[PDB]
């Protein structure tokens, strides 16, 4: 369970290092939508929700938008790409704080290619 | 009734993907 | 009945080698959505449900989600393909914990065939 | 009534493929 | 009234070598489907059921599926083939254990015609 | 009444073959 | 009255002598269909029942299947081919035993013809 | 009323053929 | 009723993008 981390200037944009072993914890509140991007070049196949009554989705091209529907929106979301695919723990926060705007990948699978 | 009764069985309704 | 073995990183990231000999115990959780991922060129025939109202199925490719729709959906599944049948016994859980999110098969089969 | 009856109940009305 | 064999992994995978003077013995519980599967390049012709009501039948190619429908489903079922006709009887188990996940025929008569 | 019985008139209803 | 024979594996499977002269005698019981299977390149013309709700039938090629359909279903069948005409005497059980699952006739005319 | 008397109408009622 | 709750129904009833 990969916890993403966040940058130096504020706390909403996270980054984190993909793992096709792992799952990545998302930190979901209410009224905000989080935006994760997929990498360059990489064709969305399908997604599932645990629960698609409780998250909304938007796609346009390799930019996901999720944003809770519901009261207690815990579940989790896979995205199955051409390269890999995304393992998501959605966890619906009370207090309303600490939110996550974007996700972003760091790939070090393609980095060991390049080596 | 309780929130999370009604969260569960909206758990249990739903699909896959949203359509 | 073979239980799959988790990574080390997460618990809710299974694998198992198949046997056309066993069967494989799948738990399923509420609000989890299961990614059960065939082999590569492997081509779906058909699946059958103990309880078709228990789950929910849907497929893209070699890529197969199954999400509980009942309380006590206790069944089995079976899919058949060009190579081979899968044979999974799907046990909801209670207490919500342990799930998992991806179950990924390696094919002794094909390594003896390669031998 | 008992959810083990409506279990049983679900069990002998599904098919085998959903749909 | 041929028994099938348990294969040595789970009880859930039976075995029975095919004899057109006898009966298969199967067993069917709640809520489980069965994959029966006959020889390849068999063309199934026809089936029957002794009550229709009280079982599913789903079949693509050489792969069959039953699922009892209904309570005290004791029938039989027959299929014919291009090459044999298969007899099978259907009795429902009462305590859901010892289920039959897929039954598998080993043929002894082309065994004879290699012979 | 008895499940017996309704699973005589099952027996007795039913066709062949499901269609 | 010719009573049809079993086989040392299974009583479920008898076997007849044809005969012109003679009729057959066929025990059905409750929620059993029996499969009676004409001679090889013999056509079907026409069959008749005694009694057409007490049984049901269904025929494809020269397998035909039967099956009693209500109470003291006790009847006679008629089936009318290019070769020959067989004449069935369909007595119901009343105690579910002795259920017979193929008819399967042997023809000495046939073999009278060769000789 | 008596099965008897059931199947009696019932040989009388039906056809040499079923269709 | 308080208007936090009706706002707190309007952000979960709502859509991504408008329309």
């Amino acid at each position: 369970l990969d916890v993403p981390s966040s940058s130096r200037y504020d706390h909403r944009i996270r980054y984190v290092t993909y793992n096709p072993a792992d799952v990545v914890q998302v930190d979901t509140v209410l009224g905000v939508a989080t935006h994760i991007m997929l990498e360059e070049g990489e064709q969305y196949l399908t997604h599932a929700f645990g629960d698609s009554e409780a998250y909304a989705f938007a796609r346009k091209g390799r930019h996901i938008f999720i944003k809770p529907q519901a009261e207690l929106a815990n579940t989790n979301l896979i995205v199955v790409t051409d390269r890999r695919s995304y393992k998501f723990r959605l966890q619906m926060r009370n207090d309303r704080n600490g939110a996550m705007y974007e996700l972003a990948f760091r790939y070090p699978d393609t980095q060991a290619r390049q080596t | 009734k309780t929130p999370y009764e009604l969260a569960r069985e909206r758990m249990l309704r739903s699909g896959l993907t949203a359509g």
